[PDB]
């Protein structure tokens, strides 16, 4: 069971890592696209 | 005894609910189709008149 | 003798072309020829004899070269006693179908906030009848208040318990000044300070003044209106030595009215379209709004927080104004707690153990800390659930369960919904009741109990009903 | 002679009010009574409502 | 009335017909492109002012500048031209009202397109009209039954508030809509004219033929008598589509005023921000985040705040909105969802995956609310409608435990499957609106927990077979339900009596 | 007479300057001295005798001042069965060195859509042969269908295969018009289509016209290509009045070539850059396909979403236009399923219970029901397996596995790629084979054998041998 037990979270930890680092990819990105949608707003507003 | 004869009197009801509704059907749906007959007669002396304006 | 004439009209900016003495900046504009009276605020000279302004009411129905005559002075709007218990429009036009107004003179919506050397500040604590108010985040006489929340989540509820509990019972006057809300709360709230009492046709009563600028009044309107409420307030304030209570319904529609316009006027929109006047225009209301030698404001202004974002800089900026904050919570309301009043989030200038007393503020912490204990347990109970937490653990989640669920009040406001009469909590049963659940006094009855009540003992009664009822 | 000109009830529009009083007629006597379905499937209550009219 | 008295009056109103020209005033179009038209003189034109061009098509003047005027074309902008015509006509946008607009399809300036004949109205009000004082308006007292379990149920509608239909795209926004429109036929047939209630569906940026599938359906159930449609298509103008929500809102003035009751459906009104996004930027003005204008609020706002209950002294009239908001990917932290959310009293969140679940109506309880809340609702509904929200709202936490497993409490047990039998309940199939007194008794069962007794997947059907059983034996307990609006507590006996008899009586799967 | 002259050339507008009567917008106009001859529409009147247009070939060459003459009419295309078997250009011109086309009269590609008077419903299900399709979406014949798919995801390959199942046993004509597509696939299409014998020089024959708007072309022919090809489709609708099969590829580019002159044409951008009219210029096309009581167009619309954002302005809008729905998804393909259809995103109108046999309907929902409850677990099984999952929510993860497999099936147009024949499901085998799979049919067998089968007693047939041969 402990055995078992610790080769899973293991696994599991390995997994939620994987994942958590992932999702850091598409913060970034969303991150970027977020200042490229508000900039554009602002130099729209400001041309006129 | 007492089962039939509530029954008897209900239903009773429900035939007089019956006719009393189809005496006054009748009557609402003819008076629908006397307002169309009028509203047609009406409506051919309102197309005689464009007809006019058009000769 | 109109000098001035339309030239422009678009939405609700439009300009005037005069043709000498052109009218100072804010000054009020009376356009001549309309079927309802229009107010023109000069916001910017264009040169060349031109000025454009915004409008109060719709614009439809204006004619380019139509006369427009100058007051040479702002908008100004009945003062007085006489603004008691009737609603005002934001030009001073009585909306409330009772008559004319009789005001003794006339003051300006604009003029400057007193000078730093005759501030007057002062703390005192204000018993509001909430509890979870007066332990967390207790309130100063004459200072700003403010309630920050979503939409829907309760703090337009909130408002009619203090103005129910604060209002009432008050030696002093007071203002209630919605801007950008709905006109059927409106209508809820008039028909509230009838039937309460609380306004009166009869003349010499009605201590209480009130002011709307509710959607159905367009732009500009909507971002001065709340201008015109608070002029009441100083009035009561400067010519009367007397406390005013200044209920300000939801602020963002304030700032949010200005973008609305702001386009229009040439402005180039901020980070999240806002106008880049944002901190010199909320700089200017919150700078009026404090009490002074002559007279104290207790205002309680609430703040709409836009899809739950309190990073919008309009809400951000208003922080630093207030002395007590008020920050509501969605995730409440899902667990059925009313006030839903985030008790980390909202702090309060007074919560100082040398301003109130030491126990206050220790009781205060210890529940706080309470809950930060149990917020953090909430990850590993819900992999390995309360069972697996030691002895220490359990104990914490129980009583901070307990704590949290205590908080919830039923007030007057909230029978409709809930169907439990209201109740008034004074601050001594406030500590103490809070105070013995921190040392486990209520540890051994159910957490069931503890929901809704007003005091500990109204609590540990229940809990007794329940057992002989079983 | 407005009597007839006003209302002039032609012969198939009179006959359709006729057909829907003879269907309201055998909708309320052909209207069996709706019971358990499977339960009722003795000879005698098959049979009236066989011959139900 | 004779046939020739009437043949008399109808021949003196045609003799007396008035018509009167005098000196309109005219410009040139300086410019003209994507429906805008630069005008050139054309003075002393008000704003919103209605304007016709050279080929016959109606223009509105919005920009009035020094220079020019920037006038919307109304319409097809093929044949104009530089340099042609436009005549200012003088009168503000308006629209036909009356109750000759019941049982027709109008457009967004309220031209019939049903091509049935002209429509006979005398009166005409105008599109866009302050809305009511606060002294005009009314406490909502009154309940506007929609026939959905759910909704009748958890979130009470009352006559006069204002109910936002937000969802994702097919998540059954129309669907609510339309089931509203069928219940109300049943109260149309009868002589309660203090229960009619006029519906009216305006139709922003939608295919002809969906439209023309929603307008079948209503004359297949013959709930068209009562039901006004105004169809602002894609192909139509973007001002058509921005005017359509105000052009139908005005007709609903009409029965408000007139102490009547009305409901305005508001299609997807993003559709609208679109359109008033495109017509703002193809003038040339500032435009906001996300391209809209500044002023976008007070657009919505505008339109949704005039619905109201007018007070007794102009004659009682409500107006009720069901304005609806299509979501992108359901993020309701949108600008423009987030605005009409505070503008409305309470909404409607859809969720897809409980509509895939078999949830359907896919209605999230959990955010759901409404400002009247219990006052509209009936003595016999709030009893039992309270209770009913706790239910759910504990099998909503123990759905959790559900996966954990591996031990069960008794009580949680029945909590668990008490709660799977009212959302097994509210489910509720389409075009099939149920009576509010029908809801009460199937709601009470659930709550009692009688539905317990037998399996999930028989509950549907015994709703069914259990109503039908009601009206054919159980007469009288439906008609004091219904007139007094109360439930007494002799029909809490006799309704408690038979609801574990009927369980019994019925071949159903006893076995929990 | 050459009343126009070249004003100024900025990419693909170009100025034109009259000395009187100027064309109406949307008028065609012929460049003078020009090889490759150059067609402008008039899309705005700039004042002053000044149009601006659109150029539907390349600009470079052009000179300002250079002469334009007015046809007075918009650009007239031929329509009729001449069209047929023969491929024409953006403006009419045939691009397939076959010679004039023969046409009884040209129509205008612009032209009002069908009024609300003249429409039909015609709620008739259209068999394709793919059961993932049959089952969730249906499409049905005479009602717009939609295709919604990224980059490389499989669209192309999917309106082959309805063109060899539905194109070729199709009775009625057809038009198949491509919009900002690798020429590639136009010339193997010809060919293809020749070869299947769909389509011959013999008169008489090929009852199928091609329209092709390769991205070769400039901006300004990939916006109007559509209405092109659409108008030969409204001849065969109204004139002819046989049933008609509109095969549209990818529109997006319409969309997009829009944006792509719409900055040009002095318009403000939209939120993301697109151009404001982007809803009427799309509604206008959207609302010309539609079937009316004269005949009926079963139109199968590709739409290309940008960088997988289902959010984007032009995709979200074109749903509400769309009778059935197929969005594609990425994720599928990578997993090896094809088609790579996502039922929980693909809706479809003709999915109700009234309209298809209740069955169909049960089956449907139970098979959304089973995937819809899986994937609130994907999550959850990503950290860790499934072996901890419950036993109830084990079956459903396993049993959504077996049908996720079940739903790939190959095609015979895609036989190239994969190496293995095409299936053909019918409807009755599609409903029968997931009623068994939901009872627990081949649930015993394991998940391999329904990769890529086309009816269920095929995957147990390959099963049952698995299990044999082990
Ligand atoms: N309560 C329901 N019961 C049974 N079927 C339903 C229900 N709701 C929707 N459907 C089905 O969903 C499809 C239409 O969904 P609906 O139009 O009602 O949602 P919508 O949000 O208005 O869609 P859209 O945003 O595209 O207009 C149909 O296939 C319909 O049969
Ligand atoms: N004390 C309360 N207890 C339980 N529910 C409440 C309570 N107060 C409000 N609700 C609900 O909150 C809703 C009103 O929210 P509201 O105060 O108007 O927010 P906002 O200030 O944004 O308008 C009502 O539907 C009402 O049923
Ligand atoms: N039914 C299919 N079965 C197996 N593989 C496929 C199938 N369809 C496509 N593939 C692969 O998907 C790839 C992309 O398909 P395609 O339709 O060309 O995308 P796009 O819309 O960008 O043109 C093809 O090159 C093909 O190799
Ligand atoms: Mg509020
Ligand atoms: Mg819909
Ligand atoms: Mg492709």
């Amino acid at each position: 069971e402990q055995a078992s037990r610790m080769n899973a979270m293991e696994n599991a930890s390995k997994n939620a890592g994987e994942i958590l680092s992932k999702l850091t990819l598409d913060y970034n990105k969303a991150r970027q696209a977020k200042i490229t949608m508000e900039l554009i707003e602002i130099i729209s507003g400001a041309s006129i | 005894a007492d089962s039939i004869n509530n029954f008897l009197a209900n239903e009773y009801l429900r035939l007089q609910s019956h006719i009393t509704s189809r005496a006054l059907n009748i009557l609402k749906q003819a008076q629908a189709y006397e307002t169309m007959n009028q509203a047609a007669l009406l409506q051919k002396l309102i197309d005689d008149a464009t007809s006019a304006i058009d000769n | 003798k109109a000098n001035g004439q339309v030239s422009q009209v678009i939405g609700a900016v439009v300009d005037v072309q005069f043709e000498g003495e052109l009218p100072q900046i804010l000054n009020a504009l009376e356009v001549q020829g309309t079927q309802h009276r229009l107010v023109l605020e000069v916001a910017q000279h264009l040169g060349d004899s031109r000025v454009r302004t915004i409008a109060m009411d719709s614009t439809e129905g204006l004619v380019r070269g139509q006369p427009v005559v100058d007051t040479g002075l702002p908008i100004s709007v009945p003062v007085g006693p006489g603004t008691l218990g009737r609603i005002m429009n934001v030009i001073g036009e009585p909306i409330d179908q009772r008559g004319p107004i009789k005001a003794a003179k006339l003051y300006p919506i604009h003029r400057d906030a007193p000078s730093f050397t005759d501030q007057a500040t002062s703390a005192e604590i204000l018993v509001t009848g909430i509890k979870v108010v007066d332990l967390l985040a207790p309130y100063a006489r004459g200072g700003k208040i403010g309630l920050f929340g979503g939409a829907g989540v309760g703090k337009t509820v909130l408002i009619q318990e203090l103005i129910n509990n604060v209002a009432k019972h008050h030696g002093g006057y007071s203002v209630f000044a919605g801007v950008g809300e709905r006109t059927r709360e409106g209508n809820d709230l008039y028909h509230e300070m009838m039937d309460s009492k609380v306004i009166s046709v009869k003349e010499g009563e009605s201590r209480c003044a009130l002011i709307f600028g509710q959607m159905n009044e367009p732009p500009g309107a909507r971002a001065r209106v709340g201008l015109t409420g608070l002029t009441v307030a100083e009035y009561f304030r400067d010519e009367e030595g007397k406390d005013v209570l200044l209920f300000v319904d939801n602020i963002f529609r304030f700032t949010q009215a200005c973008s609305e316009v702001s386009a229009l006027l040439g402005r180039i929109p901020s980070a999240v379209g806002y106008q880049p006047t944002l901190a010199t225009d909320l700089g200017a209301l919150q700078e009026r709004i404090t009490t002074t030698q002559k007279g104290s404001i207790t205002s309680v202004q609430a703040i709409y927080v836009p899809a739950d974002d309190l990073t919008d800089p309009a809400p951000a900026t208003t922080f630093a104004h207030l002395d007590a904050t008020t920050v509501l919570n969605r995730g409440l309301t899902e667990l059925g707690i009313y006030p839903a009043v985030d008790p980390l989030d909202s702090t309060s200038r007074m919560l100082d153990p040398i301003t109130i007393g030491e126990e206050h503020y220790t009781v205060a912490r210890g529940v706080q800390k309470l809950l930060q204990d149990y917020k953090s347990l909430q990850d590993i109970i819900a992999i390995l659930g309360v069972d697996d937490l030691s002895e220490e653990d359990k104990l914490v989640v129980a009583r901070a369960r307990k704590v949290q669920k205590f908080l919830s009040q039923p007030f007057f406001m909230s029978e409709v919904f809930s169907g439990i009469p209201g109740r008034f909590v004074n601050l001594k049963q406030n500590i103490a009741s809070f105070k013995a659940l921190l040392e486990g006094a209520g540890d051994e009855y159910p957490e069931s109990c503890f929901y809704m009540k007003g005091d500990l003992e109204e609590s540990l009664a229940a809990g007794r009903a329940d057992a002989l009822k079983s | 002679q407005e009597q007839a000109n006003l209302i002039g009830l032609t012969a198939e529009q009179l006959k359709s009010i006729k057909e829907n009083d003879v269907r309201a007629r055998k909708e309320f006597l052909e209207s069996q009574p709706k019971l358990d379905n499977n339960l009722k499937n003795i000879e005698s209550v098959k049979k009236i409502l066989a011959t139900w009219g | 009335l004779s046939t020739g008295e009437a043949s008399v009056v109808l021949a003196e109103k045609i003799k007396g017909i008035t018509q009167q020209n005098d000196i309109t005033e005219y410009g040139t179009v300086i410019s003209i492109g994507d429906g805008i038209a630069r005008v050139f003189g054309l003075t002393k034109v008000q704003a919103g002012e209605m304007v016709e061009f050279k080929s016959g098509i109606r223009g509105m003047a919005l920009n009035l500048e020094t220079d020019n005027v920037g006038v919307v074309v109304l319409g097809n902008d093929r044949d104009i031209k530089e340099g042609d015509v436009v005549k200012r006509t003088g009168a503000i946008v308006d629209v036909p009202i009356g109750e000759a607009m019941c049982g027709r399809v109008f457009d967004a300036l309220g031209n019939p397109i049903d091509g049935l004949g002209p429509l006979k109205t005398t009166q005409r009000a105008r599109v866009e009209i302050k809305a009511p004082g606060i002294i005009p308006r009314q406490s909502v007292r009154q309940p506007m039954q929609t026939g959905i379990k759910c909704v009748d149920s958890l979130v009470p509608i009352g006559r006069g508030q204002r109910e936002l239909i937000i969802g994702d795209r097919q998540t059954g926004k129309t669907a609510i809509a339309i089931d509203t429109i069928l219940n109300q036929k049943e109260a149309f047939n009868t002589g309660d004219v203090k229960k009619q209630l006029y519906c009216i569906y305006v139709a922003v940026g939608q295919k002809r033929s969906t439209i023309a599938n929603l307008v079948s359906i209503l004359k297949q159930h013959d709930c068209m008598k009562f039901t006004i449609v105004v169809c602002a298509t894609a192909s139509d103008a973007a001002p058509l589509q921005f005017l359509a929500p105000y052009s139908g809102c005005a007709i609903g003035e009409f029965f408000r005023d007139n102490g009547k009751h009305a409901l305005i459906i508001y299609d997807d009104l993003s559709k609208q921000a679109v359109a008033y996004r495109q017509m703002s930027l193809l003038l040339r003005r500032p435009p906001g985040r996300e391209a809209y204008p500044g002023d976008v609020f007070y657009l919505h706002s505008r339109l949704l705040e005039r619905a109201a209950k007018m007070n007794d002294s102009l004659g009682g009239g409500s107006l009720t909105a069901l304005p609806v908001i299509e979501t992108q990917a359901g993020d309701v932290s949108a600008y423009i969802p987030t605005n009409v959310i505070s503008i409305t009293d309470g909404q409607i969140f859809l969720e897809t995956e409980l509509f895939y679940k078999g949830i359907r109506p896919a209605i999230n309880v959990g955010l759901s609310v409404s400002r009247v809340g219990s006052a509209a609702q009936i003595k016999a509904m709030k009893k039992i409608a309270g209770n009913l929200k706790l239910t759910l709202a504990t099998y909503r936490e123990l759905a959790a435990f559900s996966q954990f497993g591996s031990d069960l409490d008794a009580k949680t047990q029945q909590q668990l499957n008490t709660g799977e039998r009212l959302v097994e309940m509210l489910k509720q199939n389409q075009y099939t609106p149920m009576k509010v007194e029908e809801q009460v008794c199937i709601i009470f069962a659930g709550v009692k927990g009688f539905l317990d007794a037998l399996v999930t997947s028989e509950v549907l059907k015994f709703e069914k077979k259990f109503l039908e059983h009601v009206r054919t034996n159980h007469s009288a307990l439906l008609k004091r339900i219904r007139d007094s609006g109360d439930l007494s507590e002799v029909d809490t006996n006799e309704l408690n009596t038979i609801i574990p008899l009927f369980i019994q009586e019925g071949g159903f799967k006893l076995k929990a």
